[PDB]
């Protein structure tokens, strides 16, 4: 939700977000479950990020900018390399032993 | 029995080669098809082909010419 | 003398013959490992 004047992923709890569907309508939409977690993490190209991130670390520069950073960036690498998709993560069928 | 292992490892020296030639020697004498070198005292084919390699009569390069000989003999 | 079930019979049958040779084959307790590895959201499995 871009049109309303909300964080794409930011707390909205019980009675703000009623309020917030009040007054918004039904744009602002938002969800509760892992369900969430995964519809935030799929649709989220990783390539672009990346560059983000590869841009900041590269301009900004400070002795915490350093740090949890390049490790951000290292994770992006092993997904994008190992063609993991992140959302096998959030599992929707579940083995069971013999 | 042999007390001491020591003539085979000065005939073959990196300690570690002597174990498996001499396993393959022995290997092929119990399966059968060859005969003991050594005269053989009443004892097991291990320590026969250990007495062979220590006296200095068979070692991992005579073992693949005879067995291309045989090879090439058929 | 491990959990090699295809093994300790022919490790028998080649004392009772005097063979005295052994295949090492894959202990059964490695297959228990993958199996419960499987049993979560990880695969792993063995290439050639």
């Amino acid at each position: 939700g871009g049109m309303t004047n909300l964080e794409r992923q930011q707390i909205l709890t019980e009675e703000q977000y009623l309020d917030a569907l009040e007054e918004f309508g039904d744009e602002f939409d938002a969800k509760m479950g892992a369900e969430a977690i995964q519809a935030l993490l799929k649709s989220m190209d990783l390539e672009q990020e990346c560059e983000q991130l590869r841009e900041e670390l590269n301009e900004t520069n400070s002795e915490t900018k350093r740090k949890k950073l390049t490790k951000r960036i290292k994770l992006l690498e092993a997904f994008v390399q190992s063609g993991n998709k992140p959302e096998w993560m959030i599992l929707t069928v579940l083995p069971v032993l013999p | 029995a042999r007390v001491t292992v020591q003539d085979a490892v000065e005939k073959i020296g990196n300690r570690f080669d002597l174990v498996l030639v001499a396993a393959r020697r022995a290997r092929q004498m119990q399966v059968g098809g060859k005969d003991p070198l050594v005269p053989e005292e009443n004892d097991k084919t291990t320590v026969i082909a250990l007495r062979e390699i220590e006296e200095g009569l068979i070692n991992n390069q005579i073992l693949d010419v005879r067995e291309r000989q045989e090879q090439q003999e058929q | 003398k491990s959990d090699d079930v295809n093994g300790r019979t022919k490790m028998y049958k080649n004392i009772v013959d005097g063979n005295h040779q052994m295949e090492p084959g894959m202990p059964e307790s490695f297959n228990v490992l993958l199996k419960e590895i499987r049993s979560l959201g990880i695969n792993i499995e063995l290439e050639d």
